[PDB]
RNA sequence: CGCGGCCCGAGGCGGCGGGGGCGACGGGCGGAACUUAAGCAUAUCAGUACGCCCCGGAGGAGAAACCAACCGGGAUUCCCCG
RNA sequence: GAAGGGAGGCGCGGCCCUUCCAAGGCUAAAUACGCCCCGGGACCGAUAGCGGACCAAGUAGCGCGAGCGAACGGUGAAAAG
């Protein structure tokens, strides 16, 4: 029941004990680099829930990202077209901060396979996430039927093609039925299928 | 066919007709120019078959 | 110029060795109609850019 | 060169790591690939299930 | 509408009809090593001063759902009226 | 495309002789009020029908029956209809052991199309 | 000295002027030949099995 | 003031991986204006051109926190129909 | 900022019914498609057809550069020229 106790404990983020621990952790992370290897997961139970195992080939990295909205990249803050495309500073990114951390780590470590990620802290100008990564050429990984599927060549750079959980949510794939019929198997594919001009032999 | 070159019209005021020209001054693009495209090029979306009850 | 690198000198060397006509025994061995080599150049007319 | 290559190849006949000039000729993509038995591996529970219900031959009518 | 008119609907067939203590123990233990969140203490104070509609407004503003808010108020009322 | 699809069908049928290409699938009613009184082919038999014929999902899948544990029956008439369908199919199905000589296997006929329309 | 090559879709003529197939393509030719009519597939099958 | 354990780090050695290329098809982002409205600013062109990143022989999607309202169906994909 | 929860193409509050179980993961088939190879055509026939039918074409030539970019088919049965 130990992990049940841990889970119920982690549902109370505003208690004095967890508040103190969070303050200590956020101070500690603020003195380090933006990408860093961890010796072991900071949250064992959440890592287990997301698929982590304690064997050779599983690694954990901590990633930091900045908070807030986005500003367009145009010289002197001038858009030139029609008045409806004139905004500069009030925009919001189309993908979540959790999905941006995986992209940063995947770019930094192109020889590993990304699996999942989870929240670990925030402080008012930053958020921290942890990413689970797999080494696809370690023999323990290659000879295990439970994780073998990630050694296939189609699992290359999953985060670059929006295939992780956060990318899938940004694509609208957590929904089904009414409201989700124009976005599978992808938005562009559905648009292409709905606008094709079919010209049969016996029209 | 006929649209792989770079050709633009010179304006009036040089004593030549107003069709598009290549860098050396050769006429291009128009259907009455040597090397140009068809006025209405043939396409495969023409209806080739017919229906009979 | 008179103060060149060896790299430029080697590329100009190949241009000179290639400025030749078609040999007479080649023209008749291959039954050639066009007997001039149109990849020749003349110093007074060309821009080698090398 | 052929004689020298044959001698050297006989020198590394049974080692774990041999010079890269003697390894089997493949492409990059097929070199970096799972073998056939690694693809057929299953967890034990699925192995048990797939043995108690083997494929059978039958005809209808 | 939303339903086809039929004075003998479903008269041709006969229908078929379909259809934890450990959790409470675990919750009680965690309640001793940690307290209550700051916004629940405020609701407890309001319930102690006899201001029910104020408590409902506060909970609804905090949670954003009226059913969850009423459930929370009923849950917390014991720690206020038990004194 | 017509020729290619036919060739694929023929090859697959050759590879599994004498098993039929299709599986036995249930008889269901068409949904709305507009098609209320007619039947079509469904996805798979429910567990209640199999219990009616005393079979398991593993055995059913072994002898070429499609099983759909997602579907639930809504009346007893459907259950009766599909139990009768299963009984007919079981009456008409023959099994070959690994001890049968090759000749009598050659004598078997491979069924075409939908199993029982 | 950028690691990648300079290629732009707004000019398919320059892509046409310099690209794969405008040179000898020695290694690719050899591998394609060994695959379509040769023993590369047999070797791969033996190595994997 | 010395030395053992754990923890957090540093330098080197061995064996294995990565990087770049491919006018199509595929996935993810950033993202116009000409044009139509007989003017034009919301709208349209267009979730297009183009820029950047990433695989494969296909990719993506996929076994219901689904449709429905019926004498109901039953993972995904593709075709016909409106 | 949470504990039973989600949905039923008009919002809010109340009471029912019908259906399903998010915030973790894998999966063949039916489908798309250039280069390259093979087959066919009520297609063009040297100002046409690809820019490019010619032993040397993205060649000669032009531009600081990004780029731009042609013209040129035919003796005769036999060179018996
Ligand atoms: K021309
Ligand atoms: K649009
Ligand atoms: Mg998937
Ligand atoms: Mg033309
Ligand atoms: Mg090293
Ligand atoms: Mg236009
Ligand atoms: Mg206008
Ligand atoms: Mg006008
Ligand atoms: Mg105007
Ligand atoms: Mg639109
Ligand atoms: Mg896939
Ligand atoms: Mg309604
Ligand atoms: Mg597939
Ligand atoms: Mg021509
Ligand atoms: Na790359
Ligand atoms: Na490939
Ligand atoms: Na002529």
């Amino acid at each position: 029941g130990a992990y049940k106790y841990v889970q119920e404990l982690w549902r109370k983020k505003q208690s004095e004990a967890l508040h103190y621990l969070f303050r200590l952790r956020t101070w500690e992370y603020r003195q380090l680099n933006a990408i860093k290897r961890c010796s072991h997961p900071t949250r064992p139970e959440k890592a287990r829930r997301l698929g982590y195992k304690a064997k050779r080939g599983y690694v954990v990295y901590r990633v930091r990202v900045r908070r807030g909205g986005r500003k367009r990249q145009c010289v002197h803050g001038i858009s030139y077209g029609k008045p409806r495309n004139i905004g500069i500073v009030g925009l919001k990114p189309s993908r979540s901060l959790r999905a941006l951390a995986e992209q940063k780590v995947g770019r930094r470590l192109p020889s590993l396979r990304v699996l999942n990620s989870y929240w670990v802290a925030q402080d008012g100008s930053y958020k921290w996430y942890e990413v689970i990564l797999i080494d696809p050429f370690h023999p323990w990984i290659r000879n295990d039927p439970k994780i073998n599927w990630i050694c296939n060549p189609v699992m290359k750079r999953r985060e670059c093609r929006g295939l992780t959980s956060a990318g899938r949510k940004a694509r609208g794939l957590h929904n089904k039925g009414i409201g989700a019929m124009k976005l599978r198997p992808s938005k562009r594919a559905a648009w292409k299928r709905n606008h094709t001009r079919s010209l049969r032999r016996y029209r | 066919a006929g649209v792989q070159c770079t050709a633009h019209s010179w304006g009036p005021g040089r004593a030549v007709a107003r069709l598009p020209r290549k860098h050396g001054g050769i006429g291009a693009y128009a259907n009455f120019a040597r090397g140009g495209h068809m006025a209405h090029p043939t396409t495969v979306i023409r209806r080739w078959c017919r229906k009979v009850n | 110029s008179a103060n060149k690198t060896l790299e430029r000198k080697l590329r100009l060397g190949k241009k000179i060795r290639m400025n030749k006509n078609i040999p007479r025994w080649v023209i008749l061995k291959d039954k050639l109609k066009k007997r001039w080599n149109y990849k020749r150049h003349h110093w007074r007319r060309s821009h080698l850019k090398l | 060169n052929q004689k020298a290559r044959d001698e050297a190849r006989a020198a590394f006949e049974g080692a774990k790591y041999i010079p890269k000039t003697f390894r089997p000729k493949l492409t990059h993509a097929m070199r970096c690939q799972l073998t056939d038995k690694q693809k057929r591996l299953l967890p034990n529970k699925v192995m048990k299930r797939k043995l108690q219900f083997p494929k059978l031959k039958y005809a209808v009518k | 509408p939303g339903k086809v008119f039929n004075l003998k609907k479903g008269g041709a067939v006969v229908r078929i009809v379909r259809k934890k203590p450990h959790q409470e123990f675990v919750k009680s233990i965690i309640q001793e090593c940690t307290g209550m969140a700051p916004y629940e203490m405020h609701i407890i104070e309001l319930l102690r001063m006899n201001k029910d509609r104020h408590a409902l407004r506060y909970a609804k503003k905090r949670l954003g759902n009226i059913k969850r808010a009423k459930a929370k108020r009923d849950q917390l009322s014991v720690y206020a009226r038990n004194i | 495309r017509k020729i290619r699809r036919r060739q694929t069908r023929l090859q697959k049928a050759k590879a599994i002789f004498p098993c039929p290409l299709q599986k036995l699938r249930p008889s269901v009613t068409r949904c709305s009020q507009k098609f209320n009184l007619t039947q079509r082919i469904g996805r798979g038999f429910t567990l209640r029908e199999l219990q009616g014929v005393g079979l398991s999902a593993g055995k059913a899948r072994q002898i070429g029956i499609a099983v759909d544990p997602r579907r639930k029956n809504k009346s007893e008439e459907s259950v009766a209809r599909n139990v009768a369908r299963l009984k007919e199919y079981l009456s008409k199905v023959t099994i070959f052991s690994k001890q049968a000589k090759p000749e009598e296997i050659q004598q078997a006929i491979q069924h075409q199309g939908v199993v029982m329309p | 000295p950028s690691a990648k090559m300079r290629r732009y879709n707004w000019s398919y003529k320059s892509l046409r002027r310099r690209t794969q197939g405008t040179g000898s393509m020695s290694h690719m030719r050899k591998v394609y030949r060994a695959y379509n009519s040769g023993t590369l597939k047999a070797n791969a099958r033996k190595y994997l099995a």
